[PDB]
C-alpha cells in the first residue's frame, strides 16, 4: 500500500507519501501544489531512468518494503523554458569521523 | 500551510508536511513566514530528523508493528544534539 | 530505603523503554505478538499477585510468558523455571532483560533449547507501545557503540541523559 518518498531536486527535498497504485501524474501533481510548476514542466526519475507518467508507482519498482517512512525512497525531479534541464541532485553534507570510543 | 520548509545550515531545505513539523517541541512554539532556519542543523542530521517525524507520525498508533529506526553509528552524537534541540 | 530508592529507579527506567505495556492481560499480549517473528518480546504487569512483572514473548510454538520476581530488591526470571543459581540477580529490570538480549545477539544462546536443564529466553527485539523519541533513539545507538559515555564530546547535560538509561534495547 503506502510508500514514502523523498522527492529531491538541486538542494529542495519534499518529504511525502503515495499509494503503491498511485500514478507517475499523481505524483506530478503532488509537486504542483507545493513548486507551482505544472505537471507537463516536470520530469521525475527514480535512478537514472525516466518515469512514464501513466505507471503506477509500484510498476516503476516503488514497494512498501523498500520505501518505508524510515527510509523512503528517492525521486529525482527535473524542470523544463523550451528545454527540459538535467538531473542534478545535491548531496548532503557528509558525517564526520566516528570519535575512536565509539569505533 | 499544508506544508513547511525547513532549511538546513548548509542551505539544503527540506519540504515536510505542517503537520509532521509538530511533533518537534521546539518547532511547535515557533510555528503554533513558514520557513524555519536551522542555522547550527547539517543536512545529513537535518534529513534524518524529517525521516523520524514521518516515522513518527505513522507509529503513534501500534495497530501496526512499529519497525525500528535505523540510525548510523556517525550521525548519533549530532543527531542527539539535534533531537534535544528540536525537543523530539 | 536504599533499596526503595533502586526501585523506584527500576521503575523509571521501565518507563523509558517504550516497550512496556503496563495493565495488559496475557490475552491481549498473546494477540498483539501472534503475528511476531520469533523472539519478538514485550514486558508487562504480571495479573498474579505475587509478581510485579511479566515478560511475553513469541516462540516458534506461538506467545509464551515468563514471570519475573522480585525478592530482596533484586529482579530475576521465575524460580520456578530452574534453580535460582543459574537465574542471574539484577537491581534493575530493564538490566535483566538487556543480558537476556546481548545473550542472543551474541550468539551465546539460540533458538534452540539447551539439553542440560539451563535457561532457555531465546529474545531478539522488543514490541514498541509507540515510537519512541528521537533522543531515546540516539541514546539506544550510542548505548550500542560505548559505555563510556563520560569521555564523549557532549555537553554534560546530554550525557547526564545518556547515564539515565544506559542499555542497548
Ligand atoms: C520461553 C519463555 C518461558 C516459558 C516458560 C513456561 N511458561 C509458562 O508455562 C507460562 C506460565 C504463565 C502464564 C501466564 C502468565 O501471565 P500472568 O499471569 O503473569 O499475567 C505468566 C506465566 N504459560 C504460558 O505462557 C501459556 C500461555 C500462553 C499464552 C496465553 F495467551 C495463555 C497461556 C518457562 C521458561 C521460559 F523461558
Amino acid at each position: 500500500m503506502d510508500v514514502f518518498l523523498m522527492i529531491r531536486r538541486h538542494k529542495t527535498t519534499i518529504f511525502t507519501d503515495a499509494k503503491e497504485s498511485s500514478t507517475v501524474f499523481e505524483l506530478k501533481r503532488i509537486v504542483e501544489g507545493i513548486l507551482k510548476r505544472p505537471p507537463d514542466e516536470q520530469r521525475l526519475y527514480k535512478d537514472d531512468q525516466l518515469l512514464d507518467d501513466g505507471k503506477t508507482l509500484g510498476e516503476c519498482g516503488f514497494t512498501s518494503q523498500t520505501a518505508r517512512p524510515q527510509a523512503p525512497a528517492t525521486v529525482g525531479l527535473a524542470f523544463r523554458d523550451d528545454t527540459f534541464e538535467a538531473l542534478c541532485i545535491e548531496p548532503f553534507s557528509s558525517p564526520p569521523e566516528l570519535p575512536d570510543v565509539m569505533k | 500551510m499544508m506544508y513547511v520548509k525547513l532549511i538546513s545550515s548548509d542551505g539544503h531545505e527540506f519540504i515536510v508536511k505542517r503537520e509532521h513539523a509538530l511533533t518537534s517541541g521546539t518547532i511547535k512554539a515557533m510555528l503554533s513566514t513558514n520557513e524555519v532556519n536551522f542555522r547550527e542543523i547539517p543536512s545529513h542530521v537535518l534529513s534524518k530528523v524529517c525521516m523520524y517525524f514521518t516515522y513518527k507520525v505513522r507509529y503513534t498508533n501500534s495497530s501496526t508493528e512499529i519497525p525500528e529506526f535505523p540510525i548510523a553509528p556517525e550521525i548519533a552524537l549530532e543527531l542527539l544534539m539535534a533531537a534535544n534541540f528540536l525537543d523530539c | 530505603s536504599m533499596q526503595a530508592a533502586r526501585l523506584a529507579k527500576a521503575l523509571r527506567e521501565l518507563g523509558q523503554t517504550g516497550w512496556y505495556w503496563g495493565s495488559m492481560t496475557v490475552n491481549e499480549a498473546k494477540e498483539k505478538l501472534k503475528e511476531a517473528p520469533e523472539g519478538t518480546f514485550l514486558i508487562r504487569d504480571s495479573s498474579h499477585s505475587d509478581y510485579l512483572l511479566t515478560i511475553s514473548v513469541k516462540t516458534s510454538a506461538g506467545p509464551t510468558n515468563l514471570r519475573i520476581e522480585y525478592q530482596d530488591g533484586k529482579f530475576r526470571l521465575d524460580s520456578i523455571i530452574c534453580v535460582k543459581s543459574k537465574l542471574k540477580q539484577f537491581d534493575s529490570v530493564v538490566h535483566l532483560i538487556d543480558y537476556y538480549v546481548q545473550m542472543c545477539k551474541d550468539k551465546r544462546t539460540g533458538p534452540e533449547a539447551p539439553r542440560n536443564g539451563t535457561v532457555h529466553l531465546y529474545l531478539t527485539k522488543p514490541l514498541y507501545t509507540s515510537a519512541p523519541s528521537l533522543q531515546h533513539l540516539c541514546r539506544l545507538t550510542i548505548n550500542k557503540c560505548t559505555g563510556a559515555i563520560w569521555g564523549l564530546p557532549l555537553p554534560t547535560r546530554l550525557k547526564d541523559y545518556l547515564e539515565e538509561y544506559k542499555f542497548q534495547v
